[PDB]
RNA sequence: AGGAUGUUGGCUUAGAAGCAGCCAUCAUUUAAAGAAAGCGUAAUAGCUCACUGGUCGAGUCGGCCUGCGCGGAAGAUGUA
């Protein structure tokens, strides 16, 4: 599970998730999984989708993970009233905007990359699409 | 399937063989296993006869180049052509005993002389001796 | 109608031949010594394939063929067993000449129009069994 | 060889450019040389098919505007964030 | 009969049919492949 | 209608013959036919696919962008 090794602060504001994404094109590999929806990606979802793609291509070629869950999310335990300070950090998320490229793959045929990305997309809470590297 | 460049090349080659040969025998060969074909191929190579199954459309194109344009009508149904390029006949001969013996397929029309040859009367070619008989 | 690969001047055994065509209606001893009778001329220890041909009255005829490519290639490489992992583990050498010999025998049994073609098929086998042609 | 038909834009801005893309077109610009830059409109799907070929970004294209051919090269492309669409193209005079 | 929300062809012989507004999968080969969306 | 030859490819195994598994996947005759896509056998056999010739005779194939619909959709007094 991806997680920052250390942070300047432990807890962060909720914030908002407006706007479109940066890094909207395949920059390392040849095929990419681009998010068309908006939402959060927990570190477990990222790891689950990575394993689904890693096993799909039988550990072949190269795989990049363009996102990183750097935002901590706190929760209050059960049977606890409101107040008495912010909750404890439970997991980390990466904010996703439409157009964000999540994963990139290289070294495999396209027809195999589509199935690998299709298996991984089933683990993610946001709608995605298949993209390929283009001549800028 | 077969790109247009393919089929053009298939025609060209069948046509070039048609120029060199001297006796063409055409037959149906549907409903015969590949072993009996493989056997007929060793009998063709042995007897110096060139054997091809080719699309009836595609043969009509080869033929027209000369002098087999009588054979057009022989290209309705499954077609097997027999080009005796070295010596004449022997194919006409070979096909009939092979035809009779195997009671599958038929044999259509042959062609020598730039004249179509009728199914029954092919017995002419199928009895012409050796070259190599005039001595 | 059954096909076997039997040792030259040897026949009869139960796990080898017996049961196999024995459970089809075939007279064992007859085929045994007829087979051996005609395969006497084969070199010693050449495994030869025979196609046995039985008819409704349990009577039979058979054809003998040339030994398998794998066999001749085993003998030509002087080995006993093909590679367990052909083309990952190499287990020997036949010259182009040995290929050609085997090819002419198997030519009596091939479908190649030329020496070269037959030889290429034999090479195909030789590759298939991790023997290099050297 | 790629030839493109274009029309000069009547007005610029965010409001005008979004109306173009709603009308199955998209703006572009032609600069380079000593001439003044030229703002143009392009038919989207027709240009979208041409840019799908790798030589579109390497060869020299001709844009006929007011019946006048201009030889240019594709400089930069602004694609839609998540749709197979174009938003803007920079053309530099060859 | 498999009653699921996502019906798909499981082999070459599976056919998609819509009967009375219900997407169904009928297979002439494998009776296990019989599905209906529900 | 054909779907062949080396050949039951090599290894393994009691057997492993396209079809438990491992490795290889060449070559021939080909119109075409994978050292086999699925069923089948103790292993063969046997069925079928890929592929190709024939018949038919003008369209047929599968991706994208979008509009509107379908399923997914089970609660308690009574349609609600």
């Amino acid at each position: 599970m991806l997680q920052p090794k250390r942070t300047k602060f432990r807890k962060m504001h909720k914030g908002r998730n407006r706007g479109l994404a940066q890094g909207t094109d395949v920059s390392f590999g040849s095929f990419g999984l681009k998010a068309v929806g908006r939402g959060r990606l927990t570190a477990r979802q990222i790891e689950a989708a990575r394993r689904a793609m890693t096993r799909a291509v039988k550990r072949q070629g190269k795989i990049w993970i363009r996102v990183f869950p750097d935002k901590p999310i706190t929760e209050k335990p059960l049977a606890v009233r409101m107040g008495k300070g912010k909750g404890n950090v439970e997991y980390w998320v990466a904010l996703i905007q439409p157009g964000k490229v999540l994963y990139e793959m290289d070294g495999v045929p396209e027809e195999l990359a589509r199935e690998a990305f299709k298996l991984a997309a089933a683990k993610l809470p946001i709608k995605t699409t298949f993209v390929t590297k283009t001549v800028m | 399937a077969l790109n247009l460049q393919d089929k053009q090349a298939i025609v060209a080659e069948v046509s070039e063989v048609a120029k060199g040969a001297l006796s063409a025998v055409v037959a149906d060969s549907r409903g015969v296993t590949v072993d009996k074909m493989t056997e007929l191929r060793k009998a063709g190579r042995e007897a110096g006869v060139y054997m091809r199954v080719v699309r009836n459309t595609l043969l009509r194109r080869a033929v027209e180049g000369t002098p087999f344009e009588c054979l057009k009508d022989a290209f309705v149904g499954p077609t097997l052509i027999a080009y005796v390029t070295e010596h004449p006949g022997a194919a006409a001969r070979l096909f009939k005993e092979f035809a009779k013996a195997n009671a599958k397929f038929e044999v259509k029309a042959a062609a020598f002389e730039g004249e179509l040859i009728p199914a029954s009367q092919i017995d002419r070619l199928a009895t012409l001796p050796t070259y190599e008989e005039a001595i | 109608y059954v096909k076997l690969q039997v040792a030259a001047g040897m026949a009869n055994p139960s796990p080898p031949v017996g049961p196999a065509l024995g459970q089809q209606g075939v007279n064992i001893m007859e085929f045994c010594k007829a087979f051996n009778a005609k395969t006497d001329s084969i070199e010693k220890g050449l495994p030869i394939p025979v196609v046995i041909t039985v008819y409704a009255d349990r009577s039979f005829t058979f054809v003998t063929k040339t030994p398998p490519a794998a066999v001749l290639l085993k003998k030509a490489a002087g080995i006993k067993s093909g590679s367990g992992k052909p083309n990952k583990d190499k287990v020997g050498k036949i010259s182009r000449a040995q290929l050609q010999e085997i090819a002419q025998t198997k030519a009596a049994d091939m479908t190649g129009a030329d020496i070269e073609a037959m030889t290429r098929s034999i090479e195909g086998t030789a590759r298939s069994m991790g023997l290099v042609v050297e | 060889m790629f030839t493109i038909n274009a029309e000069v834009r009547k007005e610029q801005g965010k409001g005008a450019s979004r109306r173009l893309r709603a009308a199955n077109k998209f703006p572009a610009i032609i600069y380079g040389g000593k001439e003044a830059p030229l703002a143009i409109e392009l038919d989207h799907d027709k240009v979208m098919n041409m840019q799908a070929k790798a030589e579109f970004y390497s060869e020299v294209l001709t844009i006929v505007v007011d019946g006048k051919e201009i030889k240019v090269k594709a400089q930069d492309v602004q694609r839609h964030p998540y749709k197979p669409k174009l938003q803007h193209i920079d053309f530099v005079r060859a | 009969m498999k009653v699921r929300a996502s019906v798909k062809k499981l082999c070459r012989n599976c056919k998609i049919v819509k009967r009375d507004g219900v997407i169904r999968v009928i297979c002439s080969a494998e009776p296990k492949h019989k599905q209906r969306q529900g």
